[PDB]
């Protein structure tokens, strides 16, 4: 059965990223997930948040 | 062939006695003047732990008895 | 077997005397980790208890 | 022990970089030296990328061998001269060497094979309590989740207040290490009435923690109740000024300063470990709840408004609600032709029903999973 979706797999492709995928193949998981997005915002926010204030000081 | 039937009464007592689940909600409330021919198997940690005595009561108490039949 | 009194078969356990009078001693079961302030008396109690059964070769 | 800080400090190193090259890499190696570690050089070596002077892990394996080899040697001793709560002694201090030599697999076997011995309950307890330990320094998870039960049972059974406090801080630090805060609240914020377990960390830093915790995940009235109101913060949340002047401020409507030291905490925590990525969800969330706790008391209220009080321009302000009102995790809406926001209360149906939805296809999910691998 198993070398039967080897097989299967093998049809479907080769390949070139899952086989570089493979290759690299780990860790964890936590506990639930959604949405990451980007970073460094908080801060940034602050760091414009004074700015913004700082404009708004400006102002 | 009388005392045969007390002792098991006292392992009856003895099984039920300490056979609860510590969460069995149920206290023993055991009154004795001769507090002295029981068998220490009754006075153990788990059958019968708190050990209260009753004094003949003296000055003060004695005032609150008056005070209290009078 | 009732009437026939011979043995139907026979059921699991006994429930021992020995056991039984130890149940109804009831003395505490204490583990060492314990009783601090209690070891060279210990020591001396595993040297003529603990190593002569251990090792009653010793 | 071994010591957490090792651990901790590595992860510094770790960080975003940062190098530096600093304080904390030779105090890491310092305590490699007065260690003689070595299962990390070759760890870290191959993690930070930098290893050198191939003589000091030779000098360091050269000790090591030299007391595992006397351990050992006592062990065997002890063998002819048992000597039973000796010899799971000698024990825990072999597999307790591996955690000075911090080797995980090795404390692990030499702990387990412990306890068909230490029969006592300090030793079967207290000793597992170090197995998870490792976990806790390595970073792991299941590796406690299932110790934990075991210590679980164990206390359960019989022992005392005293173990199952060190437990909660155990358990609780570690839901703070996931999302899961909510659990760590109870947990940690029960933890301050006791806390012998200095093991892990100090005091102030625990009490940083609880508060932190506590402010996320508990309601106004039971944060002024078990927080504001913490005989054993007072004392101690006058020790620190940082997380405590956040505290403060919310629970006080001095929002516009509450974000500023909401910022700063945050700068605080990507250097922890607990939190590690988590810096970015708790700063979202403290978001949130700000604004949650602003419209609660207004049917509308205007941006200015709102903007001035926390100190920003309108735009930001406005791109800032965006985030949280299309998730359904605020009840606000906004109008901004003039400048307005009204807020529409939810019903408690609408709450459940996207929770409950959610729960049912994950338990659907992982069901027919499974199904199909028992089905074939």
């Amino acid at each position: 059965e198993k070398k039967q979706p080897v097989d299967l797999g093998l049809l479907e492709e080769d390949d070139e990223f899952e086989e570089f995928p493979a290759e690299d193949w780990d860790a964890h998981v936590w506990e639930d997930n959604w949405d990451d997005d980007n970073v460094e915002d908080d801060f940034s926010n602050q760091l414009r948040a004074e700015l913004e204030k700082h404009g708004y000081k400006m102002e | 062939g009388a005392d045969r039937e007390v002792q098991r009464i006292l392992l009856e007592l003895l099984n039920q006695m300490d056979g609860f689940d510590q969460n069995v909600n149920v206290k023993v409330i055991m009154a004795t003047n001769r507090a002295d021919t029981l068998d220490p198997a009754l006075l153990r940690p788990g059958r019968l732990d708190r050990k209260i005595e009753f004094p003949l009561p003296d000055r003060r108490q004695k005032r609150l008895i008056f005070s209290t039949i009078t | 077997r009732n009437d026939s009194y011979t043995l139907h078969k026979i059921l699991p356990n006994k429930v021992d005397p020995l056991v039984s009078l130890m149940m109804v001693e009831k003395v505490p079961d204490s583990t060492y980790e314990m009783i601090g302030g209690l070891d060279k008396q210990i020591k001396e109690i595993k040297e003529v208890i603990e190593l002569p059964v251990k090792h009653p070769e010793l | 022990n071994p010591d957490l800080r090792i651990a901790q400090l590595r992860f510094l190193l770790s960080l975003p970089e940062h190098r530096g090259d600093a304080a904390v890499r030779d105090e890491l190696m310092a305590a490699v030296r007065d260690n003689n570690m070595a299962p990390y050089y070759e760890a870290l070596c191959k993690s930070l990328d930098w290893q050198i002077d191939v003589d000091l892990l030779n000098k360091m394996k050269k000790a090591n061998e030299d007391e595992l080899k006397r351990l050992d040697e006592e062990l065997e001793d002890a063998e002819k001269n048992l000597g039973e709560s000796e010899i799971r002694d000698a024990m825990m201090a072999k597999a307790e060497y591996l955690c000075r030599i911090g080797d995980k697999e090795g404390a692990l076997t030499a702990f387990r094979k412990t306890y068909d011995k230490t029969v006592a309950l300090g030793h079967r307890l207290d000793i597992v309590f170090y197995l998870l330990r490792i976990g806790l320094f390595y970073m792991d998870n299941d590796l406690i989740t299932r110790n934990t039960e075991k210590a679980k049972s164990l206390i359960e059974e019989g022992g005392d207040w005293d173990r199952r406090n060190r437990l909660k801080v155990y358990q609780g630090l570690y839901c703070v290490a996931i999302r899961d805060f909510k659990q760590a609240a109870e947990l940690f914020l029960d933890t301050v009435s006791t806390f012998t377990s200095y093991e892990l960390m100090d005091y102030k830093t625990f009490v940083t923690y609880t508060v932190y915790v506590s402010m996320i995940a508990l309601e106004r009235p039971d944060l002024r109740e078990k927080v504001i109101k913490g005989a054993e913060i007072l004392e101690v949340l006058h020790s620190l000024p940082a997380v405590r002047q956040y505290l403060f401020s919310l629970y006080e409507c001095r929002y516009s300063v509450f974000f500023q030291s909401l910022a700063v905490v945050e700068q605080e925590m990507k250097k922890d470990w607990l939190f590690a990525p988590h810096y970015r969800y708790y700063v979202r969330e403290m978001r949130i709840h700000a604004y949650s706790q602003l419209l609660e008391s207004y049917r509308s209220l205007t941006l200015g408004y709102m903007a001035e009080a926390f100190g920003v321009g309108v735009e930001f302000i406005d791109q800032e609600l965006s985030r949280f009102i299309a998730a359904g995790r605020l009840h606000c809406k906004i109008d901004k032709v003039n400048e307005i926001v009204e807020t529409n209360r939810p019903d408690s149906k609408n709450w459940q029903y996207q929770e409950t939805i959610k729960k049912g296809d994950l338990l659907l999910n992982r069901v027919q999973k499974l199904s199909r691998v028992i089905n074939m």
